């Protein structure tokens, strides 16, 4: 219940700004269907079906000490939130409906009050809220009205909306999973084994014709807009270079001659032959990680493969 | 320090050019002036703008054979006849050049309710609730001779024995 927003150049959270929130409700993704009805047949063909948009709603109110200040506070809200600038929203929850604790009415152990006139139930460090999950959402704002209930309390009804892709982009790459350097950004929503360096954590293999990958993301990383990015030290010289993959298509690189120690950066629908001067004419096919086991099969025992990606959720 | 017996009720049907009619044998009585505050409160203050009143007056009575007035009240309730009524307090006469006039509260409306009740070997009473059109008007009113003579209401003066008088 804070509605964190990471904008291009800053980080903001509402309750820091005197802005309590009632709740956050996140719709699912609007499935746009594409059916076609045959003329006299009791059944209609599916041309397609496709996720579109994940409309968020967040009603937030605010109290202040005096009626004038309402105006300022409201303006702050707009200047703080209503941003066409695609932002990264992060949801927050509490772990408990906190109450005031027992005290002693002996002219001592009195109660605290926040900067806003409320009772601080958060006595200890471990009371305040948490990033409930290690993911974000690429988000933009839609129109709000501000009904002023009595006093200094005024409500607002934010209506956020997904920007590019209706998915729960996981923050942090898969290499931070590999190297346990960055802390946070890994919630139990992702069923992740502790065996760092073990299987289903590793995306850095060496000297293999074929290997195994566990894509922890329920949603499939077929869309190029996702940050799926591979880089391979090819290991062995060749004239052509095929690699296959399951839950995806076959990939070739024919017609250009390579060398062993040369490396390929295989970005989404894009191929850096040696990091620059992209040679992407050969078999334009992009790979697709669906969920769980995504087994790959090279053909000449690359001396290194490693690939970072982002986990996406539905 | 005021006995209710003193207060008196006078009735009349509006489009009738006659003198008022007292209401006899009313036990209870009541006169409620409600109000509805047409108030609009800013977000940084408060205000009252107006008031819609819902005045009315209630009464009981006991249905003695002599008078047919209760029948008139009933005919009103069922026929929606406009009646003008005023309570004219006795023993509070005029001050300046006014001695026979008496303090009063004049108001007109329609009788929005009437309802009797009766039990075994019991007098048959009734209860009427009468609306009030708008605001009432106060003003010293004079009584009609009929009401005056009724007000006296002396009881069984001294008669004599052994056939001199009944």
């Amino acid at each position: 219940d804070i509605e964190l927003t990471k904008k291009d150049g800053t980080v903001i959270k509402l309750s820091e700004y005197g802005f309590i929130v009632n709740d956050i409700v996140i719709d699912s993704m609007q499935i746009n269907t594409k059916y076609q009805d045959k003329e006299n047949m009791n059944g209609r063909i599916l041309m397609g079906s496709n996720y579109i948009s994940r409309d968020i709603v967040v009603p937030c109110f605010c109290k202040v000490k005096n009626r004038s200040d309402i105006a300022y506070m409201r303006d702050m809200l707009y200047s703080l939130t209503t941003d066409i600038e695609p932002m990264y929203l992060r949801e927050i929850r509490r772990k408990e409906e906190l109450n005031y604790r027992f005290t002693q009415p002996t002219s001592d152990d009195y109660v605290k009050l926040d900067k806003n006139n409320f009772p601080d139930y958060e006595y200890s460090r471990h009371d305040q809220q948490i990033y409930v999950n290690g993911k974000q959402y690429k988000v933009i704002f839609n129109g709000v009205i501000n009904p002023k209930q009595k006093g200094n309390k005024v409500s607002f009804e934010l209506k956020f909306e997904t920007t590019e892709l209706p998915y729960g982009e996981s923050i942090g790459t898969s290499l931070e999973l590999e190297e346990n350097k960055k802390v946070g950004l890994w919630s139990f929503d992702f069923n992740i084994d502790w065996h760092a360096g073990g299987d289903k954590r590793k995306y850095t293999f060496e000297n293999l014709s074929k290997g195994t990958v566990y894509y922890h993301g329920s949603a499939p990383n077929d869309q190029f807009n996702m940050y799926k990015k591979i880089t391979i030290i090819l290991g062995e010289d060749t004239e052509s270079f095929v690699w296959n993959l399951t839950h995806a298509e076959i990939m070739k690189i024919e017609g250009i001659k390579l060398k062993a120690g040369d490396r390929i950066v295989y970005d989404s629908f894009r191929v850096y032959k040696n990091g620059v001067e992209i040679s992407t004419e050969t078999n334009i096919s992009q790979p697709k990680f669906k969920y769980g086991a995504n087994k790959f099969e090279f053909n000449q025992t690359v001396q290194k493969v490693q690939f970072d990606l982002k986990f996406y959720y539905k | 320090m005021k006995n209710s017996n003193d207060r008196i009720i006078l009735f009349r049907k509006a489009g009738e050019k006659v003198d008022a009619t007292k209401m006899l044998f009313l036990t209870e009585y009541g006169l409620s002036h409600e109000a509805d505050t047409d108030t609009e409160d800013t977000m940084d203050g408060s205000y009252n703008t107006g008031g819609s009143v819902e005045s009315t007056m209630s009464g009981t009575a006991k249905m003695f054979y002599g008078d047919d007035f209760a029948d008139e009240i009933e005919d009103a309730v069922v026929d929606r006849v406009l009646y003008e009524a005023w309570e004219v307090e006795s023993r509070i006469p005029g001050k300046n050049g006014d001695s026979a006039k008496f303090k009063a509260k004049y108001f007109q409306g329609f009788h929005n309710k009437f309802e009797l009740k009766a039990e075994a070997n019991g007098i048959d009473e009734y209860e009427y609730e009468y609306g009030v059109n708008g605001r009432f008007q106060r003003g010293f009113a004079t009584l009609p001779e009929a009401v005056t003579k009724k007000l006296k209401a002396t009881g069984y003066r001294f008669h004599d024995t052994t056939k001199e008088d009944a």
